[PDB]
């Protein structure tokens, strides 16, 4: 089961 | 054993009358046989900063070292050296090094503040940039030298230990050793390139300090070795950070080639500045190609697994593991630099910040794969290695999206535990 | 010199189709040649504590290391390793180690927190118990490895000085060397046992940490060597604390025998755990005798 | 490799029946094959201070060490040692050193307060001046020992590490290491297949490592003199990370300069001691490189930094040295000796009572030689090289002399920069 | 141009 994480990773990019 | 004159990235004559004396990120120095003497050419990669020039060599310089301020030349048998600043403001100077019977100069090096000469008998002679001698030291026989500012990285050879290395600083006071004749785990040469190994028996294609000050060496196995933790004598270790044979393999679409070779010039943070040699011989020829860039990669990729996933395409899960390990190594090295020496190049603080960001991001990808595989234990160990507290938060959200509530509680215990250290 | 795959107390096939991969105080691991594959059996001396199991080996594992929490397997030529926890709560995992041309895995070791792989080119690769890689290090060519908690005892070989050893700690911070490629005063080997010396040219029958944390080695002279005071670089020395040839001689009522041999399993606080081998060969065969104890 | 019994400046029998057991600035000890036994003679260079004597050796002593208070003898195979004080106050004493099978005594040493014995297995046995034993230590195999007061300089050899050295102090109740088995960068002999009929092959069978002698200098720094005939001095040995071996005398080059720039093969140097800046030695004239009987009077050879080149010296012509080229060597020699003596005085203080005056004169010669190099840089219009030379000046009055040399050279920009050095040294003195 | 320094060095010896 592939997990959607790309949105969570972009949330981590925000400063 | 016969000691041959060494210079970083130098090439042999072969069947021609010309070769490269030395070569790095600043430029390249070549010599051509004419009549009875030699014609030396000093060329630069930044054409706008310095002007290429040529001069007649009446002595037969076979040793050379190049930096951003000048070029150092040496004659292995006669002992004569010459330092030529790039700018004509400063004058050239010449000196003759005393040599005993059978003693040869094996390596020279220069920084804007220091000039170093090593011999086959282990004589270590240092000068300032103007030729004023500072100290004559007796060590093990020297086979290769490099330097950066006040620091010297020397490679030694005896019949007892094999290859060893020393790391020292020539401050305004006395010479201090960070590492004194420690083991050098560089593989020694073990057919068409026989002329090279007669020219360079140790197979050291080049050695240099990185742009951030870490010693590097590049041997016959074409693997870039970087010395980590060299400020702590008990923690220093050599790290293989680039298997250039593997990178050429991946560049060729996964095909075994014997016509492409890597010639190392320098390590700029995460990129190996090199010459890509295309031809029968492993050393570059004339004219010299434009320098290339090869990003460093931890040697964790396996050819068989890479073939199944098909220039070679890397699966995102396997690429995350390498990026995590590479970010971990580079982050630890750069942190040690900033915590002891401070900034040297000018962008280390921003590089370290981006480095830690890429570290956690690659770690979170491995964390998601562990969650997808229902491996809660492997996921928790991956979460323990995260750096940013905001990355622990991202891991909680990935655990919730994976419907692993037991993992969420254990990761939240990590966040609470770190917040407790924040209260002390 | 050719690097052979090493495992603590491992035995050669000889003229049979079975042998022991590794062996210590926890138990013993055997492999059997069958039709087209191999059958590996993991047995334990404390039958009440662990569950014996066997499985079909499609890869031909020739390296093994056994501890109280799991078993580590390695394939010297392909670079494949597998870690199998004893408890079924934790899952097995498999990994392929990158190997250059002619490079072999020479020794593997594992603790509850670390997995170690050494190669004939001197590559030192470490992982945690779940397979997450931590660091790739370049050292002298590795011939033997053992580990305990966060500590690693490695035996190295160079073409100049011969055998050396390193002693390090793989802490949470960084790896620290207590001893870095120091002289290894183990006697090299000087025939019915010719198969063993082709199987293990260095003659290191086994190596391990003692129960109190000191490195031990057991060579062809059948003498147990203990590294004492290794935390003080200026006071560390190797102590011969048991000449098993002398104890076997005293056990036989003062008669010189050539049919009893000692196969070392572990060093506890005051007793050398071992197998007493009775036969032509110096290595144990099937079935395995009950473990013995020899007072220091 | 075979461990041979070593003694400082000892010579082999060769094709004769007599040889020197040991030799230094105090005197020389010789042994002569007498029928079935041996006749040992202890001779002194200060004839008015000590009386030469002789005794019959029924044991075959092949090891010896000589100091100002007594003579130590050793038997490499039996393990017997004897200490014989020069003065009759204390009596001689004899001891048998325990030796395992195949274990030999390789070197002995003695001071007025310490007696040291080293073995081929690396056993390090020490005693006080009366024979009271100290702790027994196990080290690497020992090949050479020397000692001065309470300090011991030991050379070790294994097939694993090659040559190493240790530097230690034998305190009242324990041995303390300043340096423990660090690399010893002394060149080993290079013997060919034609040496099997060479006249000096006998020495290298007698002394395989080629250590002609080793000793502490008069100021306490360890020195060694190998087959390359270069005096090596250990600098900064109180700082483990800064310790370095310094070649302070190429005696082959000095013999060449003494011979008027001519390559000779009949003159050799046999080292006895280092007195501050002078190597006490025997000038051996003959086919063999070691002295024979009778012994010549001791000579003195001043140390010289190995910076002179034969080709350059021939163009400037006993060899005469140009004052400009002599200044570079004198500056380097003064720099090395000043740094060594400063470390000695700041840690051990004075031992002879006049070291501060010696150090003061040393720093004077340092600045004076530096000012000559500064004048050559000014004469060559090399303002950058001159400023770097001025930074190395010690005395503030020497900075003034450089200003006056710069004014006489009409280099006003250099004058301002040297006066900036004076200002900077005034600011640092206030912090 | 040789520079006379012997008088300056002699002045440095005096105290």
């Amino acid at each position: 089961m592939d997990i959607x994480i790309d949105d969570i990773l972009x949330e981590l990019d925000k400063e | 054993f016969r000691y041959m004159p060494f210079s970083p990235a130098g090439t042999p004559f072969g069947f021609t009358d010309r070769r490269y004396l030395t070569m790095n990120e600043v430029g390249y120095v070549s010599t051509v046989k004419n009549s009875e003497q030699y014609s030396i050419t000093v060329s630069f990669f930044d054409v706008g900063r310095f002007r290429e020039y040529h001069f007649e060599d009446l002595f037969g310089y076979d040793l050379c070292f190049l930096n951003e301020k000048g070029t150092l030349f040496g004659q292995s048998k006669t002992g004569q050296i010459q330092y030529r600043p790039h700018d004509s403001i400063h004058s050239n100077w010449t000196k003759i090094i005393p040599l005993q019977a059978g003693e040869r100069i094996t390596s020279v090096a220069a920084t804007p503040v220091r000039v170093i000469v090593g011999t086959s008998l282990g004589y270590f002679r240092s000068f300032n940039q103007f030729g004023v001698p500072f100290a004559v030291e007796k060590t093990s026989p020297i086979v290769a030298l490099t330097a950066q500012n006040y620091r010297v990285f020397s490679v030694h050879y005896s019949q007892f230990h094999g290859l060893s290395y020393s790391l020292s600083e020539l401050g305004t006071s006395s010479k201090r050793y960070y590492k004194r004749e420690c083991p050098l785990p560089m593989s020694l040469p073990n057919d068409a390139n026989l002329d090279y190994y007669n020219f360079n028996p140790m197979g050291i294609k080049s050695l240099f300090f990185s742009s951030y000050g870490d010693p590097c060496i590049f041997g016959s196995d074409n693997t870039l070795l970087l010395l980590s933790k060299w400020r702590s004598p008990e923690e220093s270790k050599w790290l293989p950070i680039l298997d250039s044979n593997m990178e050429i393999w991946k560049m060729s679409g996964g095909k075994e080639t014997t016509d492409i070779h890597v010639w190392p010039l320098a390590l700029a943070y995460d990129t190996l500045n090199c010459i890509l040699v295309k031809g029968k011989h492993i050393w570059p020829e004339f004219p010299l190609p434009l320098p290339s860039e090869m990003e460093i990669r931890m040697p964790v990729f396996v050819k068989s697994k890479l073939l199944e996933e098909n220039e070679i395409q890397i699966p995102v899960s396997m690429a995350a593991e390498e990026e995590y390990l590479r970010s971990k190594v580079l982050s630890e090295l750069l942190t040690d630099t900033l915590e002891n020496d401070g900034e040297m190049y000018g962008n280390e603080n921003e590089v370290l910040a981006a480095l830690n960001g890429a570290y956690d991001k690659a770690l979170l990808r491995l964390f998601a794969s562990a969650c997808s595989d229902q491996n809660v234990e492997k996921a928790l160990s991956l979460a323990h290695e995260l750096k940013q507290d905001r990355a622990l938060t991202a891991a909680v959200k990935i655990s919730e999206r994976a419907e692993l509530p037991s993992l969420v509680k254990k990761i939240n215990n990590i966040r609470e535990a770190r917040y407790e250290q924040q209260l002390k």
